[PDB]
C-alpha cells in the first residue's frame, strides 16, 4: 500500500533508486510511460533491473495472465507471497522481497 | 544473449538522431527506447515503445550542444511480460 509507489518517476530514475539505495530483492511500482496508463514493477535483481508489465484495464490489474486484481496493492502482496511464480525467459525466477518506500 | 547491439546514431541534426540497432540473439518481441540529457539521471526522461519488427527509431526535440544518453531495452512477452538488459550510447547533439 501506497508507499511503495512511485508516481512522479521515470525508468532510469527507478533504476537509480534501485541500485543506490535498494538491494537485491528490491522493488517499486511506477507509472509506465511507453504504455499509458498501464503500470510498471522495477525489481533489483542480481546487481541489475528487469521492468514488468502491469495491465490496468479500468476494472482490474494483472499481468497479462494469472490472476486478477482490484487494486495494485493486492497484485503486489500476491506476487510476494507466491514467490517463484514470476521468471524470466531462461527461468530465472524474479523476486520480490524488499518495497523501495517513498 | 538479449542485449541489442551495434546500438549507433546514424543520422544527425542539432535538434533531432536517428538511431538504428542489431537485433539480439534471442528473438525480441518488443524494445523500449528511452533518452534524456546525461547526468540528469532520468529526470524528466522519454521513452517510448516500438515492435520487435522494428530496429530503427528517430528522437526529436533535443536540445543543441547538448549531451544526450539513448537507452535500448530488449522486450519479451509470458509470465510475466517484461523488459531488461539494455544498451546505452551517448552522443551530442
Amino acid at each position: 500500500s501506497r508507499r511503495w509507489f512511485h508516481p512522479n518517476i521515470t525508468g532510469v530514475e527507478a533504476e537509480n533508486l534501485l541500485l543506490t539505495r535498494g538491494v537485491d530483492g528490491s522493488f517499486l511500482a511506477r507509472p509506465s510511460k511507453s504504455n499509458p496508463g498501464d503500470f510498471t514493477l522495477s525489481v533489483r535483481r542480481n546487481g541489475a533491473v528487469t521492468h514488468i508489465k502491469i495491465q490496468n484495464t479500468g476494472d482490474y490489474y494483472d499481468l497479462y495472465g494469472g490472476e486478477k486484481f482490484a487494486t495494485l496493492a493486492e497484485l503486489v502482496q500476491y506476487y510476494m507471497e507466491h514467490h517463484g511464480q514470476l521468471k524470466e525467459k531462461n527461468g530465472d525466477v524474479i523476486e520480490l522481497k524488499y518495497p523501495l518506500n517513498k | 544473449s538479449s542485449v541489442p547491439t551495434k546500438l549507433e546514431v546514424v543520422a544527425a541534426t542539432p535538434t533531432s538522431l536517428l538511431i538504428s540497432w542489431d537485433a539480439p540473439a534471442v528473438t525480441v518481441d518488443y524494445y523500449v527506447i528511452t533518452y534524456g540529457e546525461t547526468g540528469s539521471g532520468g529526470y524528466a526522461w522519454q521513452e517510448f515503445e516500438v515492435p520487435g519488427s522494428k530496429s530503427t527509431a528517430t528522437i526529436s526535440g533535443l536540445k543543441p550542444g547538448v549531451d544526450y544518453t539513448i537507452t535500448v531495452y530488449a522486450g519479451y512477452y509470458g509470465y510475466p511480460t517484461y523488459y531488461s538488459s539494455p544498451i546505452s550510447i551517448n552522443y551530442r547533439t
